[PDB]
Order: structure tokens, then sequence, then C-alpha cells
């Protein structure tokens, strides 16, 4: 029952660059692959098929080689459409047809420090019995950065939950959002109210805050 | 020239009724249509493989391309005939198409010789009774004589209205595909997709493209055919369609388109004629079957005619208003009375 | 204005004839005229054309392991059938994995074959033709030709000489109402009309032309159950009218019909067809006519006739003495129905004597013959010749 | 040539058969592919074969699925469909229907756009939107942040737009989050000219199709650092 592995788990590369992408069966299947592309949100789109064969009007810079169990994709010089999700798929031997758990070809750049804003909770939203804050972390790269929520000077935890964009399509940057929710009473005790952010651009963490 | 309209397709196997020794077959060179629409004789013949390209659709004219199998293959023009009852005359090739001029027959014969150096033969009932010409049933081709309408395939090689369609062809049964590794089947695929069946629970149907083995089954619980075709091929009668509503990848020109000619015949020699009153005498040299007619100039014509066969002597009444005379492929000859 | 003088001729092409013209007090006068060309085009209305049938089989639907379906298609001679219980093998094996419970679909047409726009036959209404005719006329030392239509209406213009000719006496055709046309030959056929085509006979197909994609088919094209193990379509067909009509249509008209015609196509007309009569007018103008002033007075009248042979050839000399008034013509005729003259306006100049040349149909001849101003009455016998056949009438 | 699109019901509660409809345009079932097929993909994860339909009337199941799932060809409709019996929160995934017009082989070349498809026995809440309005403490020279925060709705498919359209860029809609009560909440932040905070509207277009809930909401400058 074959098994698709492909290798990186993520390529980030900047435009222009060579990329290679690796596929390997766990058992032989000739040349019977096909490489397919998807872009976040869309369906995925047929690239590279028995395993060297470029589908109509694929650009001629994308190219597939390799047999038995062993296959490349190679991307000559990366243009900014290049920067998607890319599977593998088997027929060598189906059903069932089998596909490869994917590689992220994320687009490389210099590092952005986050433009952080707070925003306290809604007034309407506060007849309604609780409070959100939310945290705006906007346009930063690399991907990972700290936010910590402290209320009076007490790091608060397991109140917060946040969510990051996909790498923008014109600005390879991500933003998140961080929402800390929690009673209206508990909202009403205190005053100060502070979104202290951590990331690679900063020299030293920011904090945004307001008073209640 | 450039008949590159045949690079996307290929010869194919088809039944054959006669492959020689009484005996049906499946055929390289099954025949589909005779025509003898061309009233100089020609006949114009459709086979199941191709003249004048290579396994790799360059063009050659000393070769031929058949199927032996699964795979297209390249052999020797010079060995392509067309039998009848008596060996033919090849006027034209193209592809699928034959230009013959063929003795009277009842059979109609094609063959090649392939790589191996077999003879392959295909025959079929044919009726070949080419009507005349003329008014003379002549056995060798003048150059002194009258030039009379007829009909002929001509040799263009190019570009007509008529065509033929080729689709992709249905998957190919082979009982080779499958073998029995003792206990169960292994399925050898070669370099081809193989879609295939096995009446045996645990890994019943389905494509493979590498050797697979099938466990715990023998070879007649198992159906393999060869998929995925990438060439096309001729809707043949004698091929099953690979869909309901059929399939089409492309389109064939017929060459040979028929053209509307000229042809030569004799005149037989000029009769000897001798004269008495109300009366003509006439000595006939046939050099070989020759139409001989007459008729009254008045009101009641009463046609004759007769085919004269060797020298002969016609006694003939010409009534008061005069005889016409038409001795073969000449003019008429005229008399009356004094 | 001038002057016409009519006459009528039989419809008799090769054989000429002379007419006499009196003007009263001018040139008695003799012209000469033989038909040349006698072509009888009829008005053709093409109903159809007919030709070779082209049977269009598909490949065969073999549909394993369940039924296929016919679906009604508008195509000529459309049949579709489909037969159960098939096994059939190609070369590697067979077709199907089950045993029973298997179908093929057998489907066919009929359209032209497209031979058709070279190899086909043509079936015409033949409407009243119009006559036509070429003639010789011999005046005043000319040979001249005209070609007027025989209908009595078109006149033409020839060296200053009103003709017109016709209309026919006969109204005879050797082309029946509806007439069939194959390359040159013309056959009276009574053709079916467009769409009673006949299986196996002449229009099986039929179609306007040779160029339309709407044919009329009727063959009795059946579809047959395919033999054991074998794919192929076998049917049964009334094998192709036009095949077997241009194979057994018999002698065409242009060697069978009467009067002698000569029978064309493209146009279809015919020629020459020794039937009936034909009438001409020859409106002279005033100057062929000199008044009778200028005409020999005819003293020294003497004939002598000292060689005759009855044959429709060359047949006749005569002398005669003669006396004239001034330089110039004169014209010769005679009375005799059974004798005539090829010799036609000759010399009249001085006081002379010479020899002409005639024709006669009897070997005795009691005869009254005129030149000029005076008539004269001679006679002859004939012996006749050491031939048996000759070649005009 | 043919374009594929997917028709589905987005919440499937448990045990019950999901029952998805792939319609064809621009070409007639029998004669536009040579398979069709259904493929799924679970949210954060890659693509799984469920099954294909040939043309010849064979159709090819997953192993680990062929007890469930059905796929049919309606002619008198050109649409092929799927039937996933007694579903699970595991076959919660974006459904894709696919073909393979060009070769008879078992890759797939023309997709449709995929279906989300929740399972859950949850019962289709509408969301509530309330304003993030740019603040006083962020308005440090040129540009302000403002937004909407959409909570407490479900299942997951929600539209968000600014100004119906009018403005796109620099519009950050963020991935929902599920909360605790088993609800998504997900925020739409923009950044604008702070030099025009007075004088643009700025509204949400807020679009739950499943509650039928579209909402409009005015986003205004802030008050408890203001004077009323």
């Amino acid at each position: 029952d074959i098994q698709m592995t492909q290798s990186p788990a993520t390529l980030s590369l900047s435009p222009g660059e060579r990329a290679t992408l690796f596929c390997r069966a766990s058992q032989s299947v000739s040349s019977s692959l096909a490489w397919y592309q998807q872009k976040p949100g869309q369906a995925p789109r047929l690239l590279i098929y028995d395993a060297s064969n470029r589908a109509t009007g694929i650009p001629a810079r994308f190219s597939g080689s390799g047999s038995g169990t062993d296959f490349t994709l190679t991307i000559s010089s990366l243009e900014p459409e290049d920067f998607a999700v890319y599977y593998c798929q088997q027929r060598g031997n189906w059903p069932p047809i089998t596909f490869g758990q994917g590689t992220r070809l994320d687009t490389k750049r210099t590092v952005a420090a986050p433009s952080v804003f707070i925003f306290p909770p809604s007034d309407e939203q506060l007849k309604s019995g609780t409070a959100s804050v939310v945290c705006l972390l906007n346009n930063f790269y690399p991907r990972e950065a700290k936010v910590q929520w402290k209320v009076d000077n007490a790091l608060q935890s397991g109140n917060s939950q946040e969510s990051v964009t996909e790498q923008d399509s014109k600005d390879s940057t991500y933003s998140l959002s961080s929402t800390l929710t929690l009673s209206k009473a508990d909202y009403e005790k205190h005053k100060v109210y502070a979104c202290e952010v951590t990331h690679q651009g900063l020299s030293s963490p920011v904090t945004k805050s307001f008073n209640r | 020239d450039n008949f590159n309209v045949y690079k996307a397709t290929r010869p194919y196997l088809a039944h054959c009724p006669d492959c020689g020794e009484g005996h049906s077959c499946h055929s390289p060179v099954a025949l589909e249509r005779i025509r003898n629409e061309a009233t100089d004789g020609t006949l114009k013949i459709q086979v199941s493989l191709q003249i004048g390209i290579k396994t790799d659709d360059s063009h050659d004219w000393t070769k031929l391309r058949y199927m032996d199998n699964h795979m297209p293959a390249d052999a020797e023009r010079a060995g392509l005939f067309v039998r009848t009852s008596a060996p033919c005359t090849i006027t034209g090739t193209m592809g699928h198409f034959i230009l013959a001029r063929c003795p009277k027959g009842e059979t109609l014969t094609v063959g090649f010789t392939d790589s191996r150096k077999i003879s392959h033969s295909c025959t079929h009932p044919f009726h070949h009774d080419p009507p005349v010409i003329g008014r003379e049933k002549f056995h060798s081709r003048p150059q002194h004589g009258k030039e009379l309408p007829c009909s002929t395939y001509v040799q263009s090689t190019a570009a007509t209205t008529e065509e033929i369609e080729v689709h992709m062809p249905p998957d190919t049964p082979d009982r080779t595909l499958m073998s029995q590794q003792s206990g169960n089947v292994k399925i050898t695929v070669n370099g081809q997709t193989v879609r295939y069946k096995c009446n045996c629970g645990g890994s019943n149907e389905g494509l493979t493209t590498t050797d697979k083995v099938i466990n715990n089954c023998k070879v007649d619980q198992c159906h393999a055919a060869v998929t995925n075709h990438k060439k096309w091929q001729y809707n043949s009668p004698l091929v099953p369609r690979n869909a309901e509503l059929g399939d089409r990848k492309g389109k064939i020109h017929i060459p040979f388109p028929l053209a509307n000619v000229t042809c030569r015949v004799p005149k037989a020699r000029n009769p000897t004629v001798t004269y008495g009153k109300n009366q003509v005498i006439m000595l006939l040299y046939p050099d070989h079957p020759t139409l001989l007619s007459y008729r009254n100039m008045g009101e009641e014509p009463n046609y004759q005619e007769e085919w004269v066969m060797h020298k002969k002597e016609v006694v003939l009444t010409v009534p008061t208003e005069g005889l016409e005379v038409t001795w073969g492929n000449n003019e008429p000859y005229k008399y009356w009375p004094q | 204005g001038s002057y016409e003088h009519v006459t009528v001729i039989p419809n008799t092409v090769g054989v000429p004839y002379k007419t006499l013209v009196n003007r009263p007090g001018y040139s008695p006068m003799v012209l000469e005229m033989e038909l040349l060309s006698v072509t009888l085009e009829p008005t053709l209305s093409l109903d159809y054309i007919t030709c070779e049938y082209k049977t269009v089989i598909p490949s065969p639907y073999v549909k394993c392991c369940g039924t296929a379906e016919c679906k009604d298609k508008n195509l000529p001679d459309y049949s579709c059938k489909v037969f159960t219980g098939v096994y059939p093998f190609m070369w590697g094996g067979a077709y199907c994995f089950c045993d029973a419970e298997n179908t093929q679909l057998s489907e066919a047409h009929v359209e032209k074959s497209e031979s058709c726009k070279t190899e086909f036959a043509s079936a015409y209404r033949a409407h009243t033709a119009s006559a036509s005719a070429k003639l010789r006329v011999l005046y005043q030392g000319n040979n001249i030709t005209v070609t007027a239509y025989a209908n009595g209406d078109h006149a033409v213009t020839v060296k200053d000489a009103k003709f017109i000719v016709g209309p026919m006496s006969s109204a005879w055709t050797p082309f029946d109402n509806k007439i069939v046309v194959y390359k040159g030959d013309v056959y009276n056929m009574d053709y079916p009309p467009f769409g009673a085509g006949r299986p196996g006979q002449f229009g099986d197909i039929q179609s306007r032309t040779p160029e339309s994609k709407d044919v009329y088919a009727n063959t009795q094209l059946v579809l047959q159950r395919p033999a054991a193990g074998t794919v192929h379509v076998p049917y049964s067909q009334a094998p192709s009218g036009f095949k077997y009509w241009l194979k057994e249509r018999g002698a065409s008209l242009q060697h069978t019909a009467p009067f002698g015609c000569q029978i064309a196509t493209n146009p279809v007309r015919a020629v020459n067809c020794a039937v009936g009569n034909m009438p001409i007018s020859i409106d002279i103008p005033e100057a062929a006519f000199t008044r009778v002033v200028d005409a020999p007075s005819l003293t020294d009248m003497s004939c002598e006739v000292p060689a005759c042979t009855h044959s429709s050839d060359f047949g006749g000399v005569a002398i005669i003495k003669y006396a004239a008034s001034k330089k110039g013509k004169c014209a010769v005729h005679s009375m005799t129905n059974a004798v005539t003259i090829r010799e036609a306006e000759i010399e009249v100049e001085g006081n002379s004597q010479l020899q002409i040349s005639f024709s006669t149909a009897l070997a005795s001849a009691e005869f009254r013959v005129q030149v000029c101003s005076t008539q004269v009455h001679c006679a002859a016998e004939c012996h006749p010749p050491k031939d048996h056949i000759v070649n005009y009438p | 040539q043919v374009q594929l699109q997917e028709s589905g019901p987005g919440l499937v509660k448990p045990s019950e058969t999901l029952s998805l409809t792939c319609t064809v345009s621009g070409g007639s079932i029998g004669s536009s592919s040579y398979y069709w097929g259904w493929i799924r993909q679970p949210p954060g994860k890659g693509l799984q074969w469920i099954g294909s339909f040939h043309y010849s009337g064979t159709t090819y199941y997953n192993p680990s699925l062929k007890s469930r799932v059905t796929i049919s060809v309606d002619t008198s409709k050109n649409h092929f469909s799927l039937k996933l019996s007694s579903v699970t929160a595991a076959d919660t995934a974006v459904y894709y229907c696919a073909s393979r017009q060009n070769w008879n082989d078992g890759y797939f070349d023309y997709w449709g756009q995929g279906t989300l498809v929740t399972v859950s026995s949850a019962s289709t809440k509408g969301p509530s939107v309330f304003p993030l309005a740019p603040s006083s403490k962020s308005t440090s020279g040129g540009t302000a942040a403002l937004g909407c925060l959409v909570k407490d709705y479900f299942p997951e498919p929600v539209t968000v737009s600014w100004n119906s359209g009018a403005l796109t860029s620099g519009v950050h809609t963020f991935p929902a989050v599920l909360q605790s009560s088993g609800l998504y909440s997900l925020s739409s932040v923009v950044t604008v000219p702070s030099s025009s905070l007075g004088t643009q509207t700025y509204i949400c277009n807020v679009n739950h199709k499943p509650s039928n809930t579209k909402v409009d909401k005015r986003v205004e400058p802030k008050s408890c650092d203001k004077t009323h």
C-alpha cells in the first residue's frame, strides 16, 4: 500500500533561486508520479505527471526527474507565483491513489519587526457579560513571535488564543492576533492591560497597554 | 510529402477471414474496404497497417509500419503485395491505402513481410470484373487509338475532403500479461499500464505500472489488459469502441481522389465492304471482341448488335432510308441504296 | 423594300436543293441551299442525380457485463441493433470478463460516396426542344452559311440578305418525357421520382445535386448478429443500384434513335434528325435583281444530250448553242420533278456555245427546261451503272 | 475545456450520510473525462483520494473507505455524486471533485473548488460583530489600525469584507480560532491613514451563510480616553 514521503517539510527560499523538492515511494512505482501545486485556499494544480511530463501551460522552468522510488521536482528560477505547497502523487499501483504530505515553499526575506496595536473590549460587548481584549502584531518576519498578556503586571496564562495569517502575497510577512477573553467582572476589577511583544526584529521587547 | 497527419496514430490488428490456408486470424494486414469507383479499373484498398512511415513518425518510402502485439514495428515496403486471382501491380501507397491494378478475380489478397521475414496475408471475397471502356474488349493497350472518358484514382498524397477518424483505442486484453508463480498470479507489465481484475478476495481489481503479484489466486480467475494508450487508431468495424459514444482524437484524409480523365482504346480495322442492291456485305477482323451495331435511319430503327469474336462475314439489308453501322470504336458507317 | 422568296426544303442534311426566284421583270434567278446541321436542344430540368452509396459503420460498442442501448439518429437508412450473449476475442484473448451477460451495439447508416462528385447519373425532365439550323446558301457567287433558329422568328442578316428559318414541320423528338444522362450517353428511362428510390435499382440513392449533404436512401440495410468470438459488424444490403444500372443499362439513344439522329450531351441535344421538312424565307434586296432589259435576247436556241446515267451521283451532261445581248450572268432551271441540275448561274457573253452538267433520277427522260428567257425540250436515256450502293440520298 | 463545481451541505451530523454533487459545465459527463473522482483534505493536512468513477462504469474506491463510499453519475443532470455513510468527525474536510480528461491514466488535471464539510452535532450559531475602534494610544504619526471581532459562531465558513469591497489593501483577516464553548471567533483588521479617521466611513461586511446572517458594522473612534 504505497506510502509517499516528501522532503524537506519546509523550504524557505528567496525569489529567482533554484528550488529542489524530493518525493519517495515505499516501493517502486516506475515513473508513475505526478506533482501538484496548491496555493493557500485554492485547489491543487497539476504541474508534472509521469515523473517528467509537464502539464498543459505549465511554465518550462518546472521539471521533474527520477524513477523507481526516488523523484525530484526542480523549479529553475522561483517566481512569486511559485511559492505554494507542493504535493507528489503516485499512480504506479492503485487503488488506493496516495499522496505525499507536501512541501511548503516559503518566501525568504529580511527581518521585519511587528507594528503592535492593542484594542480594549467593546462597550457593546461588555453590555453582554464578557471581555475580549485583542492585540495585533502586524507585518512581521520571521514567523515566530511571543505575546504575553499582563493585567496589572500579572502575567496571564490559559486565557488567550492566537492566530497567524498566511505569508502575505505582496509582502512575504506575517501578522497575528492574540485575544484575551475572560469575564466582565475580572475586566472591571483591574485597570492596566498590557500586550508584551517579543520578536527577532525588536532589540528588546515592546509593550502596548491601556488604562480602563 | 508532408503527410505528418499520421504522426499521432498507429496501425492495428484486426479480424481477417482468410490469413491463408482457409483459416481466419487476427491480422496486421486486415482489409477494411476495397473501392472500385474509378472506371479505368483501378482498385483503392484500405488495410490495417500504415505505409510510408517508420515507427518514429518519420516518413520513408521504403518502410511500412504494422503492429507486433502491443508495439508498432517497422517492415519492408518492398515486401508488400496485392494478388487477387493473379499478382497485381501496386500503383500507389499512403498510410492505410494502396492503389493497385488487378486482373479479373474473385478474391483479393494483401500481404507483407515483417522484420523476422514471415509472410503475413489477408484475403477477402472480391468480384473484380472491371467493365469495358469503349466498344472493344481489348487485351493490349494501343498507341493508335481513340480517347474516351473514364475515371481514375490520381496519385495525390495530400489534402482531400474525404476523411477517416482516429480514436483512443480500447484496452488490449493479453493473457501473457499474467503467469502462475505457483499459488499466486504475477502480472508482468513490461513498460505499460495494466488494468486488471481478479476474482479472489483481497486485491481484486485496479491499475498497475509495475510488476505486481496478486496472492492466492489462479490465472484463470484474472483478466488483464493494457490501457492508457497514447497513440490514436482508426475506429474500425473490427475493433471494439473504447466508450459508449465513442471517442475521437483526430482525422486522416483519404488520398488518391477520384478524378475524371481520359483513356485510350483501339479502333477495329476498317471492314472490307462489298455492295448489292439493298444489301451490304462486310468482312470483319476483330483483333479482340468488337461490338457491331446497326440501325435503320427511317421511322423504325430496328437496333441490332452483337459482339464479333473472330473474323466474320456479315450480310446487312440496306432499306430505302439507308443503314448506319457502328463497328467497335470506329465512327459509324452510312450506306444508302442508289 | 426588297423581295421575299419563300421555299420549303426537306429536312435532310447534306442534300442540296435549288429554288426559283421570279421577281417579275427582273433577273430570273436560281439559288442553292443545303442543310449542314439541324440541331435540336431539349429544355432540361433536373429532378435529381444518383451514384454509389457509402455504408458508414463505426466500431461496434461491445458492452462487457452490461447491456447497450440504441439511440435513434436521423440518418439515411440509420440501422441500429443490440445483440446479446456475445463473447468476442481480440488478438490477446477475450475482450470481456463475463461469460454471458455481454452485448454488442452495431450501428450503421448510408450517405453518398465521395465519388458522387465524379461518377454520377442525372435524371432530367426534357421539355420541348428549340430547333436550330446551320444552312449553306449559294447566292450569286457566294457560299454563305447562316445559323438561325428554326422557329420562324429569329431573323439573320447575311450579305444584306434576310433569312428566317422554320418553324419545323415536325414535333418529333428522340428524347422521351424523362431522360437519364451519364457522361455523354442519353437514355429514355421512366426513372422513379425523387423520394421513390428502389432498393438495388436505379435511384436507391437519390440526391438533388452531387453537392447536397441531404440524400434519400433505400437500400434495405439490415444489421446482422456478429459471429461467435468475432469483433465485426456483418450486415445485409442491396448492392448499389447505380453500379447495377451502369452494368445493365444497355444501348443508349445515340445507337438506337430513329431518323439517323446523332445524340450528344453537355448540352443534351439531337442532331441531323432526318424527319419532316423545313421552310426558308430569303428577303433579297434590289441589288441582286437586274431588269430583263439587260437579259440576253435568245436566238441561236439549240441543245444536245450526249451521255447520261440514272445514278444519284454527279450524273449528267448537255450542250447548247446560244446568242446573248451583252456581258453578264444568267441562271438555269427545269420543269421536271424527276430531273435537276447543279449548274445554277453561269456565263452569258457575246454569242457563243457552251456545256453544263446535271443529275437525273430517271434512266429515260422526256424533259422541259428553261434558261434565262426561254425554254426548250430535250430527251435522254441512261444505261444502268455497274454499281449498286451510294452514300447520299 | 470543462469546469467542475462542488455542491454540498457543509455541516453534517454524526452517523448521517454526507452527500455531495459535482456539477460539470462545458461538456456532458459521458464524454468529458476519462476519470471523475473525489479527493478530500482535512484542515491543516494533505490530500486523501476517496474514489474514482471510470468512464467504463468501473468504480475504484479507497480500501479504507469502500464500505461507506458510493460514487455515481447522473447523466440526466451532468453531475457525479458522492455518498459517504456513517460519518464521524474525522470525515471533516474540504472535499474536491476532480477529473482527468487528457490521458486515461489516474492523475487529476481538472479540479473543482473544494467545499468545506464539518462534522459535529453542534447547531449552527450566527456570529456577533463588535468594533475594534482605532484607539488614542496607537496614533503616533501616520497609520491607525481598526477592525471587527466576529465572535461566537458555527460552523467555520465566514466571509468578511471592508466597505463592500472598496477597501482591500492592508486588510488581514486572521484564521478563526475555536473556543472552549465550541464556537469560533476571528478578527479582521485594516490599517488606514490616521489622517482620515473622522472623515472616512469604515464598515465591516460580515457574512455567515449557514446561519444566513449578514451584518454590517461601522467602526468609530474611541471614548474611554476621550471626552464625551
